[PDB]
């Protein structure tokens, strides 16, 4: 037979979801982003695309927070990215109101993850067309953590979606490579700057702007905070030194 | 959301319905399992098909009671067998205990499964039960009983009968050996003989599944003081008692 | 005001040797106006009867609601109820309405068909079995109904006695109560045969 | 979604019939036969079992004939457990008009609450019909004895004598054929035995294999299902067995 | 192709079909630009006739006093979302007595139209909207797709041939934004801007609405031979 | 047709939409057993972390139910961790409701029905995941029960899923026959583990360092999973057997 | 009523008097108040009458069913629990005053359980109106380690007192023992202290004493 | 009732009297009031006990299912769990919570939760209708980081005079005290305090 891919939560012979598959399609389509975990926080990142001179520069931005210790960004249908923050932020407000406490990473993770699963389940939705790394600090330290289409999350050292996903991923684990006393916050910055710049080559063609943010556990105490400003040039800058 | 609100079982144009045929199917390869009615009990006997040896057999009972005096057995899909006798449990106290003091009669839980049944075959986004059940029950207007159900949701009283594999072959042995004088001591040996056709590997207590509706069980009652309360007249056998009857074959 | 005792009456059973009775009286009023002399507040369904005291309305909603609940019985069944199945019956519809009670006081009479058992019983407006093999009462007065039988019972009279028995029981009570009386109906029942007698009694 | 799968049970073919009334009703066609007879004194209701066994108890066996209520019985033929179903809500239907009027309900209303119930399937819910068809025989004062068929188009008609099931048309030319009106209620059970012994698929006609009920006269209706020994008896005595 | 049944369906390569579907019933809407410098934004729209007898459809839609609208595709969606809009700003108004931030409006858009592309039954939006507004952080131009994508722009263009219009402007960039506090120059260059978008037509007063915001000017619509003056 | 792609009957009686998440249960490429001591239950599981970027700790097919139950899933982990969750729901709201800890073979029969549930309405799919709760129960001693997608569950003297299953299970077959009882005649359960891992690697036949395994004991009141260092003290106390 | 329980060496007792009053009228002089919620779970009730039959009926139902789906021997804390949650649930208006007791695999075990839904445990409890003399009674004569005759004597003292010294009390004496191990022995008027006296005559009528008006056979076939 | 919970050097000990009354009748007078919701999370109930003990479960449930999904709650979700179950709850509800735990971040915690459904954290905390006669002394004998032998008499002296001046406290005096070393027991008898 076939028509097996023609329906969501159907099993194919091989015991395969082609739904969940062709979302992961639509999610490789998408702009590049990463996520490095340093020795007290996280580092996201994220490559915009300037179609045009027309987008007014440093505004459309992409890195989303929960609560305020969560940073969460997506590669692949950037609203359903949006639609699976709004959901986290329901999570976290929640877990805030029963238990007091703002909701630990793993915690957020697992609810971010039985959604996206729970849209794999049934004929009448459509899988999440995004794959997302968030994460942040809670009482157990740093966490990053990346989730996939079908419902499937992990925790990462670093991690890495989009097109550019390949060259950041092999960047990345040099970085695990080179150093395994990890890296400090603002060298994480740095690096992610690096690494979102070596992986716009695959999209060489439009020119992009990069967009990074951070939760360390001693440099924005905990909190979530946009680099902006002297920070972001920084690294801008040590990515133009660190492409020529 | 749940946007199967329509029937899945539907007429084809030779007027059978498809998946209550398909059902039947999937229940004729289920293992051997029959009923014989005597004068003084009804007896149920299933092989006890285990996968794996290293399965422990003790849980996977195939035989469960209903009611103090009435029990089940089924050939099919075991799940759906399970989540059956559950039901039946539960609307025997909720459609009559709760209502009547007593328990329900044979006749009527084997209905109330069979209008569970039913509804499997004609509501919406739904397939019908993969399993026959054998009813052996006991009440006080109507004796003993012995009632076969369907996936269509159609029962029906035997003397004696048998459903899965050996249905066929089995349903002729019994045809050819029961009669109206017959005991449960003989009904019990007669399922033994029926069952040793059925089964080709290991034929002892363990291996196979055998109760009875059949006297009072004061002992097994576990309290005394209600001269009303007889016991349950629902057993299941041993695998001790039943290595004791077949030794003697 | 007190729904039980708007329109009175009074009902009581006992039991004999092989036997049951079952009197009921036959007012029915409005406070001080009475009304109806023929409100008869015994039924049967089958060979169990049932009598019921308290608010008319009350009363005659019962009768149909066990009329309806042993017709079909009978028909998924195909056997009559019996008293002590009957009584369990009653019990769970009382307390079906818990805490919108009918304001009733039923009554169950009747020989087992197959025991040949007499049985009576009753009940609250909530449905409390009370299993008493000698006597049950209920009613406007009831407290008279209790004196009278707790003075006349003796156990295991015939069917001629424990009807002159059972009658004196409800002619006495009734007298002394200003809501019940103007008439009363006692039923004779054995296992085979049923007897019903209409008592001359004060018109008062 | 689920659309793709919906079978759509409710909808016209495009000459003005419903797909899934004609599939039960050739469903039906393939059930044992049932056959009802209105004498100007009595009604009588027979059926022929299409399980049969030597182990199958008939004595506690009840598949073709249904008590309603004490005045009004059905011939099933089609799918029992949706006969059981319709027979239960028709029991209800008709202890509510008796709680709710005092007065046992006409036999035609309660055929046509039934067969409202069946209909209500082939226009809205997307659900299959009913595969049962009905021969009703009851009593009233306003009409007398009535005889009844419901099918599950939903639709319901009268007759003085009609089958269902197997073989309705041979059944039906029979009893067009040795069918009078002022017969009485004896005539009628041997006219109901004759056409199912001549219309039956098996060898001889037994009592095994047969249902049977009358609604008859005291001043009152009686309403007797015929047990085995009964059946027996009238078989041996309208002479189709011996003994 | 079996993957454009719906909205739940992926196709193979990743793309859902109806949303594209969607997109292109935008893309045979009339032409509308949006503009914006660093104290006002305007929304010049070439709204569609059916005939010679008939009228220019409605093309602006007001939301608060300080956002509005234009419109690409179907009439009724961006009625729907419009309605929508409104309902979010009064929330805003009535609630925290606070005007609602045009990047806020963008996103509760953005997700309004993305409720609609995941779950079955039902259709994503047709139409396309420019967003204009003037909030606490100044001037606000917004570009809106029923694929929920909503993106802030200097300027941008909808409906049939605004590549026109769009290049356009992205030549005229560093002329237009710096037109502060003079509305007449803004709304000019954006009624250059959509004729750019003009193949065998020329605007009149019948056919030009026009739409202006700022700094001390609430959200105006000009109809008629108020646009005369532009043309 | 369409038959095989909702939980309805083929022609032959068959569920293929079930069958099809019995395969899906072997995509993870993991094996696991379980087997009981004395007074204690063990589960050994493969631990694959492919990708060098993954945080080995976060990867995990053991589930910690309640205080008493263990669980390891043989299957995807989107669906693993739905029925962990869902287990980790019913064992909480049976302790509520009933005011005792919830058995392992009770949560393995509510496992068991949900999944039936989920075999005989169409509108939810079947979870390709293989449940393998493991206790000490208060009224059975040592006990493992599994479930599949079928909702079938049975429990076991011991057991083994995933796609080396056969090998395990015919390795523990022949010591049980050997051995004549139905359990490890150990009273320490770190010897229970210990033999547990020295099975799987004589019927899988490769050697495992402490990073390539996951272990869950269970004792009287009480269900922990071992570190990658308790995991060491087991293999380097293999080395002199 | 008067309803005490207390637990022994191996086991649990409970008992109840058989006095069923509607405010001053005894409407049963033997109601059988010790209420089977499983084969060796019993309950004494007290309070409304049909809230008593009714919650243990509908919670030893629930009970039955639970041990079917769980296949093990019901436990009484379950029982409790469930009861504690029906009665708090319906914040008292379920005027059931309970004292549970029973055997299951995990011991011998006595609660009591009030209307509101409040439980508690003791080694000897009492409900009722008869409650404070039973109660007097237990805390007169109740040691720790007692045998089966020794709790017996114990409860039926109890009740005994209850039944003399409260109205609300009297008739007979009903008894329910739970050992470990043992079935439950339930021991329907274990004593019957007051029996009628012989009365001073009979009041036997005459036949024709009472004047018929009309006499019908009545058909109930 | 009379309940409190005294926060001291190594942990927390957690002290109820066992007096349940239906009026002027001691329906219980060994009542345990000191409940266990997790491991080293307990409380002190007072107030309605079928109210005390439906909330108390509640919690326990939630704590449950909270451990098992992201490992052992702190002191003060437990008083979260509490506050929102009395204060949601505060038109049908007559309970005075005292929670009390301990972790090895923050040592011993105490948090009240009163009538309403506020919560207060605090070094020690005393409620019960019996509290009403002792603040002036607990509040002139508590000292902070006390040793366990001084926290003990200084909550058995506390329960002593409330059990002494409050008709509706008596019984025995019960303890529970957690710290690293886990979960203590104490029990002390009328004729042990009542010479005090
Ligand atoms: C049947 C008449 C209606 C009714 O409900 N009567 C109640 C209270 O009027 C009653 O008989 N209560 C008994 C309890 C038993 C009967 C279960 C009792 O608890 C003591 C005092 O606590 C009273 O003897
Ligand atoms: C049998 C049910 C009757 C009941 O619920 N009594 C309550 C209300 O008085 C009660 O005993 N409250 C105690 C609290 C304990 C029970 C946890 C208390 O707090 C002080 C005063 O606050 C009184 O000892
Ligand atoms: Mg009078
Ligand atoms: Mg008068
Ligand atoms: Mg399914
Ligand atoms: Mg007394
Ligand atoms: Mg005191």
């Amino acid at each position: 037979g076939t028509g097996y891919d023609l329906s969501n939560s159907v099993f194919s012979p091989d015991g395969r979801n082609f739904q969940v598959e062709y979302a992961v399609k639509a999610v490789e389509n998408g702009t590049t982003s990463i996520g490095i975990k340093c020795n007290d926080g996280v580092v996201f990142a994220v490559e915009k695309l300037i179609t045009s001179k027309l987008l007014v520069p440093q505004k459309n931005v992409k890195i989303q927070v929960v609560d305020r210790h969560i940073g969460c960004v997506y590669s692949g249908l950037i609203p359903d990215g949006r639609h699976l923050v709004n959901r986290g932020r329901e999570e976290a407000a929640s877990f805030k109101k029963l238990y007091k406490t703002p909701i630990p990473i793993p915690a957020f993770a697992d609810r971010l993850g039985q959604y996206v699963q729970a849209h794999t389940l049934y004929n009448s939705v459509r899988p999440f067309g995004v794959s997302t790394i968030f994460g942040g600090v809670d009482k157990n330290g740093a966490h990053l953590y990346m989730l996939e289409p079908s419902g499937s999350y992990w925790g990462y050292k670093g991690a890495a979606t989009g097109k550019g996903r390949q060259s950041a991923k092999a960047e990345l684990e040099k970085l695990v490579d080179h150093h395994p006393e990890g890296l400090s916050a603002r060298e994480a910055v740095k690096q992610a700057a690096k690494i979102i710049y070596l992986a716009h080559e695959d999209n060489k063609e439009k020119d992009f702007e990069l967009e990074i943010s951070w939760c360390s556990l001693s440099e924005t105490n905990g909190l979530h905070k946009f680099v902006k400003g002297d920070l972001l040039q920084e690294a801008i800058d040590f990515a133009q030194k660190e492409i020529n | 959301t749940d946007r199967y609100s329509f029937s899945l079982t539907t007429f084809s144009p030779s007027g059978k319905l498809g998946q209550i045929d398909y059902a039947l199917t999937a229940v004729k390869q289920g293992v051997t399992s029959l009923g014989i009615k005597a004068t003084n009990g009804v007896v149920i006997a299933t092989e006890k098909k285990s996968s794996s040896p290293l399965a422990m057999s003790e849980t996977l009972s195939k035989v469960s009671l209903l009611t103090p005096d009435i029990g089940a057995v089924y050939s099919g899909m075991g799940p759906d067998y399970r989540v059956l006798v559950d039901k039946s449990r539960k609307v025997a106290h909720t459609s009559y205990k709760r209502i009547y003091g007593e328990y329900p009669p044979t006749k009527l839980l084997v209905s109330e499964v069979a209008k569970i049944m039913q509804e499997a075959t004609q509501s919406g986004g739904v397939r019908p039960f993969g399993v026959s059940l054998l009813i052996a029950g006991h009440d006080e207007f109507n004796g003993f009983s012995l009632y076969q159900v369907d996936p269509s949701g159609s029962y029906f009283p035997w003397k004696a009968t048998a459903i899965g594999k050996g249905s066929v072959a089995a349903k002729t042995f019994l045809e050819k050996r029961w009669n109206d004088e017959l005991e449960l001591e003989d009904a019990i040996h007669i399922a033994l003989l029926t069952l040793k056709e059925s089964v080709e590997g290991e034929f002892n207590g363990d291996t196979i599944e055998l109760a009875i509706i059949g006297d009072e069980n004061p002992d097994l009652l576990g309290y005394t003081g209600i001269p009303t309360d007889k016991g349950p007249r629902f057993r299941k056998l041993t695998s001790q008692e039943i290595n004791d009857r077949l030794e003697a074959l | 005001s007190d729904p039980s005792s708007i329109n009175g009456g009074i009902v009581v059973a006992m039991t004999g040797k092989d036997c049951v009775a079952i009197a009921c009286d036959l007012r029915l009023g409005s406070q001080s106006l009475g009304v109806s002399n023929k409100f008869e507040k015994i039924f049967h369904y089958g060979h169990v009867f049932l009598g019921i005291t308290g608010l008319a309305t009350d009363v005659t909603t019962l009768n149909e609601m066990f009329r309806y609940k042993t017709n079909l019985y009978k028909l998924k069944e195909e056997r009559a109820i019996e008293p002590e199945t009957f009584t369990q019956l009653v019990s769970s519809s009382l307390y079906e309405r818990r805490f919108g009670p009918y304001f009733v006081g039923p009554v169950v009479a009747g020989i087992n068909s197959k025991s040949g058992k007499p049985f009576i019983a009753g009940f609250d407006l909530i449905g409390c079995i009370d299993e008493a093999k000698d006597f049950i009462v209920s009613g406007t007065a009831s407290d008279q109904l209790f004196g009278m039988c707790e003075s006349l019972y003796e156990p295991n009279l015939e069917p001629e006695d424990l009807f002159e028995t059972i009658s004196q029981a409800l002619l006495n009570a009734a007298d002394r109560d200003a809501l019940s009386g103007w008439g009363a109906v006692v039923y004779i029942i054995k296992k085979d045969e049923v007897v019903k007698r209409y008592l001359k009694m004060r018109q008062d | 979604g689920s659309r793709r799968y919906d079978s759509r049970t409710t909808i016209f073919s495009p000459e003005g019939r419903l797909y899934q009334v004609e599939y039960a009703l050739e469903s039906i066609s393939h059930a044992g036969t049932a056959i009802g007879i209105m004498a100007s004194d009595g009604i009588v209701l027979a059926a022929e079992r299409k399980v049969t066994s030597t182990l199958l108890e008939q004595d506690t066996s009840t598949e073709k004939l249904y008590k309603l209520n004490d005045k009004i019985a059905v011939a099933v033929a089609g799918l029992t457990a949706d006969a059981e179903i319709l027979i239960n809500t028709a029991r209800i239907h008709a202890q509510n008009y008796l709680k709710t009027y005092n007065e046992d309900i006409p036999v035609e209303i309660l055929v046509r609450r039934l067969s409202d119930i069946k209909q209500g399937y082939t226009q809205h819910g997307g659900l299959r019909p009913f595969g049962v068809s009905f021969i009703y025989a009851g009593y009233d004062d306003r009409y007398g004895y009535q005889l009844y068929t419901s099918n599950p188009s939903g639709n319901y008609t009268g007759w003085k004598a009609i089958s269902v099931g197997a073989n309705t048309s041979a059944a039906q030319t029979l009893l067009q054929m040795d069918y009078k009106d002022d017969m009485k209620v004896d005539d009628a059970i041997e006219l109901a035995l004759k056409t199912l012994s001549k219309t039956t698929d098996s060898s001889a006609l037994t009592y095994d294999r047969l249902e049977f009920a009358t609604i008859r006269k005291d001043g009152e209706v009686y309403q007797k299902i015929f047990k085995p020994q009964e059946i027996k008896d009238i078989l041996v005595k309208t002479g189709i067995t011996k003994k | 192709n079996n993957y454009d049944g719906d909205t739940v369906t992926f196709s193979p390569t990743g793309r859902l079909f109806q949303v594209e579907y969607a997109l292109e019933a935008i893309k045979q809407g009339s032409v509308t630009v949006g503009l914006r410098s660093n104290t006002h934004a305007v929304l010049v729209a070439l709204k569609r006739n059916a005939d010679e007898l008939s009228s220019y459809q409605k093309k602006i839609i007001k939301c608060d006093e300080h956002m509005g609208l234009s419109l690409a595709g179907l009439a009724p969606d961006a009625r729907v979302l419009s309605n929508y809009l409104r309902q979010q700003c009064n929330y805003s108004s009535l609630v925290f007595n606070r005007k609602l931030a045009v990047e806020r409006a963008g996103h509760l858009l953005c997700d309004k139209a993305q409720k609609n592309t995941q779950s079955y039954g039902g259709r994503p939006y047709g139409v396309g909207l420019l967003i204009i507004g003037y909030d606490k952080s100044g001037a606000h131009l917004l570009e809106f797709q029923p694929s929920g994508n909503v993106t802030e722009l200097y300027g941008t263009a909808i409906g049939a041939r605004s590549q026109g219009a769009k290049t356009y402007l992205e030549r005229t960039l560093d002329t237009f934004i710096k037109i502060d506090g003079n509305p007449d120059e803004l709304i000019k260059a954006g009624v250059e801007a959509i004729s750019q978008s003009l193949r065998d037509e020329s605007l009149t007063v019948d056919n030009l609405s026009i739409a202006i915001v700022g700094k001390d000017t609430p959200f105006t619509i000009y109809d008629g031979e108020a646009v005369a003056k532009y043309i | 047709g369409y038959d095989r792609h909702i939980t309805i009957f083929s022609p032959e009686g068959r569920l293929y939409q079930v069958e099809y998440a019995f395969k899906a249960t072997n995509q993870t490429n993991i094996n696991s057993l379980a087997v009981r001591g004395k007074d204690c239950t063990v589960v050994i599981s493969q631990k694959k972390v492919p990708d060098k970027l993954l945080d080995p700790t976060t990867v995990s097919y053991i589930f910690c139910i309640s205080r008493t139950i263990g669980m390891v899933v043989n299957g995807p982990i989107p669906d693993a961790r739905n029925a962990a969750l869902r287990a980790k729901a019913e064992a909480a709201e049976f302790r509520y409701k009933y005011g005792y800890d919830m058995p392992c073979d009770v949560l393995a029969k509510r496992m068991a029905n949900l999944s039936q549930i989920y075999t005989q309405r169409a509108y939810m799919r079947p979870l390709g995941v293989i449940l393998t709760f493991v206790s000490v129960d208060e009224e059975l001693g040592p006990s493992i029960y599994k479930t599949d997608p079928a909702g079938y569950y049975v429990g076991y003297k011991a057991t083994a899923t995933g796609p080396k299953q056969q090998e395990i299970t015919t390795n523990l077959e022949n010591h049980f026959k050997k051995s004549k009882i139905d359990h490890i005649n150990e009273e320490s359960w770190e010897k229970v583990v210990e033999f547990a891992i020295t099975h799987m690697i004589d019927a899988l036949g490769t050697e495992f360092s402490k990073n390539d395994l996951e272990v869950g004991v269970a004792t009287k009141d009480k269900f922990f999973t071992l570190s990658a260092e308790n995991i060491e003290e087991r293999l380097v106390a293999i080395a002199e057997q | 009523t008067t309803i005490v329980g207390v637990k022994f060496n191996n086991g649990v007792v409970i008992a109840a008097d058989t006095r069923s009053t509607q405010g001053p009228i005894v409407a049963d002089k033997n109601c059988a108040k010790l209420h089977r919620i499983s084969p060796k779970i019993w309950c004494a009730g007290a309070g409304t009458a049909a809230d008593t039959e009714a919650v243990t009926q509908l919670i030893g139902s629930n009970i039955e069913l639970h041990s079917l789906y769980t296949s093990r021997e019901p436990r009484v804390v379950s029982a409790l629990q469930m009861l504690k949650q029906h009665l708090f649930k319906y914040q008292g208006h379920i005027g059931a005053y309970l004292i549970v007791a029973g055997v299951d695999p995990t011991g011998s075990h006595l609660f009591s359980i009030h209307a509101h839904g409040s439980t508690d445990v003791g080694y000897y409890l009492s409900l009722g109106s008869g409650s404070l003399a039973a109660m007097a009674v237990l805390e007169s004569h109740w040691k720790q380690d007692l045998t089966k005759e020794e709790a017996i004597k114990l409860a039926s003292d109890a009740i005994q007192a209850g039944i003399w010294n409260d109205l609300g009390s009297g008739s007979n004496v009903d008894v329910c023992v739970m050992e470990i191990g043992k079935d439950a022995e339930y021991l329907r008027n274990y004593l019957t202290p007051n029996v009628r006296e012989e009365k001073q005559k009979s009041y036997k009528f005459p036949r024709g004493t009472t004047a018929v008006l009309k006499e019908s056979i009545v058909n109930i076939c | 009732t009379s309940i409190m919970a005294v926060t001291f050097k190594d942990g927390v000990i957690l002290g109820a009297d066992s007096r349940t009354t239906t009026g002027a009748y001691i329906a219980n007078r060994v009542t345990d009031k000191l409940t266990r919701v997790h491991d080293k999370i307990w409380c002190c109930r007072s107030g309605s006990a079928a109210d005390t003990q439906a909330i108390a479960d509640i919690v326990q449930y939630h704590l449950e299912l909270y451990t098992s999904q992201y490992g052992t709650p702190s002191t003060e979700t437990a008083a979260s769990v509490f506050k929102e179950l009395c204060y949601e709850n505060k038109d049908n509800l007559t309970a005075g919570i005292i929670v009390a735990g301990y972790d090895d971040k923050n040592k011993g915690e105490v948090y009240t939760i009163p009538l309403g459904g506020s919560v207060h954290k605090l070094p020690y905390a005393i409620a019960g209708s019996g509290s009403t006669f002792i603040y002036g002394y607990c509040d002139k004998n508590f000292r902070e980081n006390m040793s366990k032998e001084e926290t003990v008499d200084f909550i058995k002296h506390s329960l002593s005079q409330a059990i002494k001046w409050d008709g509706s406290s008596g019984g025995v005096i019960r303890m529970v005290v957690l710290t690293a070393a886990g979960v203590e027991r104490l029990i002390f008898y009328p004729d042990e305090y009542e010479q005090l």
